[PDB]
């Protein structure tokens, strides 16, 4: 006689798992994270995230963090903005952390919900609509700092070469760097020189992030860089993604989470489309271009499969791309990406996919 | 074959098959809780030609799985025969009544 | 220059309105009522109903009643089952009435959420999973108490010839009648003789409801009757919807809210499909059959448009049908229904549509 | 061209209608409201993103304020995602990838309106 049981763990190893953040925009109060095995396309489980959830996996791979909004009666009653800590293997709720009722509600750019390199602090974007960066102490389960210095800035770019440092893009076209102390409070800060012209060459917020520098692409196909090998960030650019032939056909970048970097080679991946003009910066990819950031030249180009967002796994040399509903898996161990498979119907309305971390 | 609505054990499933949802025919996906109560189907086994009682326990406390939706009604009856009835939420008495998916648990002949 | 404003009323008058109860099964925590104009297919507004909402309009036409379930954190935390009162013209929330945490969670059969003829009590199905009927005092905004007499029964059929009486179908194949007092407690009750064999000829719960009687169809295409013109309910049947030709091709009923009665003419409307057998009782309509309940003969048959549920308006002589997503409007002033229009994409997963009440005293 | 209530219903309900040039959301005119009125039981956002849109009928450019209507769940009808002169969140009030109901008593967003401010 068979017996139904609960309490089970996800059936595939952590190193196989990816996380597709489904906004379910048509029914945005029932957003969720779908967990998939990228090796075979199998659905592994899910985490419910209420109204416009955001998600990330802890750097140590043990927990899933979500950020969401509740009201007592959904469309009326008192608001509660929270971070939730979930077990990564059991996909169960463990802890709620209260936030002030101003967490960013918006589509799932990576930089709206991040963590420090040492994993001890969650770093999230607020908008009331005045902007600030909120700091959650994971060990304490508390919102510990509100970085009002980041007013007029947007999004969080962690520095992988420091334990508790991150940058944000400001309305002056520069970057603000925040270094947190071991208590999560601001220990120091600095502002770069202007990197880009906000009016004349706006950048996409999505970084192509290396260990000690970040690259950004612009609405017109230029590349800017921020070097944070030192305490002061040094900024440079532009160089153009485009050669003369590319310009003739008006190629420009487009998408959401639209770039990525393969750190061992310095290859940068960017979604591009032809016939660019004002208003096409979120168009699906006609192609993925592969750029050598050292030589500042393109090395390869492949079909884009109408993708809008991507992410990279360094240690397995993989790139995922995502068109809103379907996830494509690519091998990027060599300069030309090779399509391995497509996972159809991974989401109804997703613009963000992430790997389970394996680095520890 | 177990992920198909026409699999013999699924003859009175109205819901999403848990085997498509990170669980199996008889286990809930991670972080969803079995319902203690269930509707019952009597399903024909195409191998031995005998009918078997299948207990359809819902998995509860997570939002709709959305995969492998089935609506099969072999020997299903209205709510005045309540435990043969599948147009209700068999998670109705769980700590959280949100319905995630349905299992197909073989009881016996 | 231009200024955005709220506080507006529904743009079309009440007599144009219908209510499509969208379960949104794929995302059942965001169920809602869609309000449409049946005369032109225009979307007029909506009422959010959280997890598996149910809906009705007050008999006097002024308010929309919903029934739903909340939890503090949706998939965890304390449960709150409620009835909500909404203004029909402003589509705004007015009042929450607390229920015990056992209101029926299930697809939207009419009989799960009803009201007395006089409009004074809301009458709803509970399942814990033990069944009882819940009574809500509309004037007081209060839950009265369980009708525990209805254990082992299912669904609510109001008696339109009495102010606060209703019936329910019980597992013994008969009907239980409940008569409420002015306070919404049970004043008296009675139980009919067996109407149908539960094992051999199970009926669909959806009534074809007249002022002083109700008809029910069975899995095998038989009809049963309950006459409540007197204090004791008198039961009868079966008679067959089917002639020899019908039987030869195994025509049977199928659907959810699958019947209706046009009271003035005594015409009964029923969703039917061929090649019936065990397991086909919820199949979409291949046809709609129109039966004269007096002569017990079919007077019309038309294409079913894969419809699953219907509703009748006595005051304008209309029938609506619904296939899950689309609503069809019919004129039924003559024996053969005439298709007036289809509203495409009215819902993602709806099995219930209702008119805004006109008249009905 | 400046008065959508006088225009063709099918025209204002199109994503291509000139004043919808930075709408990311469901058009309120398809949701039981109009271009400048929230559907019954939904509440205007006091804040908005702003677009600059060209009117081809009279050849002038107008500032359009995109207020959300709030406190009801997603309308689901006439979804648009137009991006003319839209910029990222470091130009916050030009940005349409956020919920402009974010500061309302209830932040659930229902649909978006396209309100003409001026030249
Ligand atoms: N104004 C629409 C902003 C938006 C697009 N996609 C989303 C997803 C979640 C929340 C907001 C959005
Ligand atoms: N076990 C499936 C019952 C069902 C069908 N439709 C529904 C809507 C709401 C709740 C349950 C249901």
């Amino acid at each position: 006689r068979e017996v139904l049981t609960g309490g089970h763990s996800v059936s595939a190893p952590q190193e196989n798992r990816i996380y597709v953040m489904d906004s379910v925009f048509m029914h945005l109060t029932e957003s969720r994270v779908h967990v998939y095995d990228y090796t075979n396309g199998k659905f592994l489980g899910m985490v419910p995230t209420a109204f416009n959830g955001h998600v990330q996996v802890s750097n140590d791979g043990k927990k899933i963090y979500t950020m969401t909004t509740y009201h007592e009666r959904i469309t009326r009653g008192k608001r509660s903005d929270v971070v939730e800590v979930w077990d990564a293997d059991k996909l169960t709720f463990e802890k709620e952390i209260s936030l002030p009722p101003k967490r960013v509600q918006g589509l799932n750019y990576d930089g709206l919900f991040r963590q420090t390199t040492d994993g001890k602090f969650i770093v999230l974007q607020n908008a009331s609509p005045a902007t600030s960066i909120g700091i959650v102490d994971v060990a304490k389960g508390d919102y510990v700092e509100d970085v009002t210095a980041a007013a007029g800035c947007w999004s969080v770019i962690p520095q992988p070469n420091r334990p508790r440092s991150f940058m944000t893009i400001c309305g002056d076209g520069g970057l603000l760097t925040i270094n947190l102390g071991e208590d999560g409070k601001v220990a120091s800060q600095s502002r770069s020189k202007q990197m880009f012209s906000v009016k004349d060459d706006p950048i996409f917020i999505a970084p192509a992030l290396d260990k000690d520098k970040a690259h950004f692409v612009s609405y017109y196909g230029n590349v800017y860089s921020a070097d944070f090998s030192g305490d002061e960030v040094k900024v440079d650019g532009p160089w153009s993604l485009l050669n003369d032939e590319d310009k003739a056909k008006n190629w420009v970048p487009g998408g959401y989470n639209l770039v990525g970097l393969h750190r061992a080679s310095g290859r940068m991946y960017v979604f591009m489309h032809p016939d660019g003009k004002e208003g096409t910066h979120k168009f699906p990819a006609a192609e993925i271009w592969v750029m050598d950031t050292k030589t500042k030249q393109r090395v390869a180009r492949i079909p884009g499969r109408d993708a809008l967002s991507m992410t990279i796994d360094q240690q397995r040399n993989l790139m995922l791309t995502l068109d809103g509903g379907n996830v494509n898996v690519y091998d990027i161990s060599q300069p030309e990406p090779k399509l391995l498979r497509t996972i159809e119907g991974a989401a109804e309305a997703s613009l963000q996919v992430q790997f389970h971390p394996v680095g520890g | 074959e177990v992920n198909s609505c026409d699999y013999w054990r699924h003859c009175a499933v109205d819901g999403f098959l848990c085997s498509c949802c990170g669980g199996t025919t008889t286990t809930c996906p991670p972080g969803s809780t079995p319902s203690p109560i269930s509707w019952i189907g009597t399903c024909h086994n195409p191998h031995d030609g005998k009918d078997y009682l299948i207990s359809y326990h819902d998995c509860c406390g997570k939002t709709a799985c959305g995969r492998c939706q089935c609506n099969t009604q072999t020997r299903e009856r209205p709510g005045y025969e309540f435990f043969l009835h599948n147009d209700v939420n068999w998670c109705m008495a769980n700590e959280n009544s949100t319905f995630h998916c349905t299992t197909s648990v073989l009881v016996g002949l």
